């Protein structure tokens, strides 16, 4: 009849898993609490933003970022779980890059942050590989006809970040000013950095 | 595994539930949500009970309707619990006792996996390759939309990793292979029924062969 299986409340199930393992001495003291802290506080799109702003103002670093993303990121100490082999992909006047994991949710956690709910949605996972222009449009990003859209499907161990184009009107801005306009969505590739009116 | 998880190209879904730069809230929206990833890492790094690939595969093994109605983080609670039972670390009965009710798990594997391929080719940037026209019932990191399709190498990784089709089943013969960024034209994958330009899939060497 296609009905859902009977299930205890998810909170009760998740905590049961914790207690079953913790009760057997298999979880070190403060272990999950420490990961929670890392996930919430250390893994952050602010790091990706910093990298972009540096690339934007430092031709030498921009070249390193685009050729050996891992090395570039390591200089900041931002390698980590789900972010050990990094490739940065460069937007151009004729190319817009976008990242997905169609098979699950794979994301460069340490520099982009853990994926947002929408990135993990079946909608995004199913649609962006096939109709990225329509998907970005619906999300509020219009990509013109003269621009190739390239979708990177994160199917293995490469962990991607988009290096967006630096918008006009930011000439002479400091690294801190530039960082501010590079958001999580710019790093995933669904948004273009915005300069205020 | 040609499971419902292989969603790329599926038609009929509605709008992505986001507009750019909208508030996505806190990292975790409930007090339990950090547990699946945390306990996965306990399993991988502390217990050495399973690999990350086994976690992807156990989630692929959720009964299909179960998969489709289950929120993301809950799929991982179910997956990690399944692995813990399968590896003999926990019992389903103790999980259900502790949970105070039913704790259905992923379905048993129907494949023992397969070894890293014996015969592969080192490809170079610019080379044309075809994704091997093979069907794998167990874990595979090839989404079906690219099976048998032809693309061009844009990158060969400078590092190598165990073949997922083996380590995703906890086998001893996963070896190590680099992966390749293979760029496909959108029309190669979806004919006229796409609005995109190109798609780049990150494919293990063993999934590839020289193009004709
Ligand atoms: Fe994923
Ligand atoms: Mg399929
Ligand atoms: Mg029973």
């Amino acid at each position: 009849e296609n009905a859902a299986p009977a299930q205890a409340p998810v909170s009760d199930r998740a905590w049961a898993l914790f207690r079953a393992l913790d009760g057997k001495g298999l979880v070190p003291d403060g272990y999950v609490e420490g990961w929670k802290k890392t996930f919430e506080e250390d893994f952050s799109p602010r790091r990706g933003a910093e990298l972009v702003a540096r690339a934007w103002t430092d031709p030498e670093f921009r070249q390193l970022l685009l050729t050996d993303g891992t090395a570039a990121v390591a200089q900041y100490g931002y390698l980590g779980p789900q972010g050990e082999y990094i490739v940065a992909v460069e937007d151009t006047p004729t190319l817009k890059n976008v990242i997905v994991c169609s098979l699950c949710s794979c994301t460069a956690w340490p520099i982009l942050g853990l994926p947002p709910t929408w990135y993990k949605s079946f909608e995004y996972r199913a649609r962006v590989v096939r109709e990225p222009r329509k998907v970005l449009s619906e999300m509020g990003t219009e990509i013109a006809s003269d621009i190739e859209i390239r979708v990177y499907d994160t199917t293995a161990e490469t962990r991607y970040m988009v290096l967006p184009q630096r918008p006009a009107g930011t000439e002479g801005w400091s690294q801190e000013q530039l960082q501010e306009i590079v958001t999580k969505d710019c790093l995933i590739g669904v948004a273009i950095p915005q300069v205020p009116t | 595994m040609d499971g419902v998880h292989d969603l790329a190209g599926v038609q009929g879904f509605g709008k992505v539930p986001h507009t750019v730069n909208a508030d996505i809230g806190p990292t975790f929206h409930a007090e339990w949500e950090h547990l699946p990833y945390s306990l996965m890492f306990a399993g991988v790094a502390e217990l050495g009970a399973f690999s990350v690939d086994e976690v992807r595969y156990v989630v692929e093994r959720m009964e299909p309707r179960h998969y489709m109605m289950t929120p993301y983080y809950e799929r991982y609670v179910i997956g990690v619990a399944t692995l813990m039972v399968e590896k003999g670390i926990l019992t389903q009965d103790e999980l259900e006792s502790l949970a105070g009710g039913p704790f259905p798990l992923s379905r048993p594997s129907e494949s023992e996996g397969r070894p890293a391929p014996v015969e592969t080719t080192t490809f170079e940037v610019g080379q044309r390759v075809r994704v091997r026209d093979e069907y794998v019932p167990g874990h595979i990191r090839m989404p079906a939309y690219c099976r048998g399709r032809v693309g061009t190498i844009s990158h060969r990784t400078t590092e190598k990793w165990p073949f997922p089709d083996a380590i995703g089943h906890g086998r001893n013969d996963a070896g190590e292979e680099p992966t390749y960024h293979v760029k496909f034209a959108a029309e190669e994958l979806f004919g006229s029924d796409t609005d995109g330009g190109s798609v780049v899939v990150d494919l293990f060497e063993g999934y590839l062969e020289p193009a004709a």
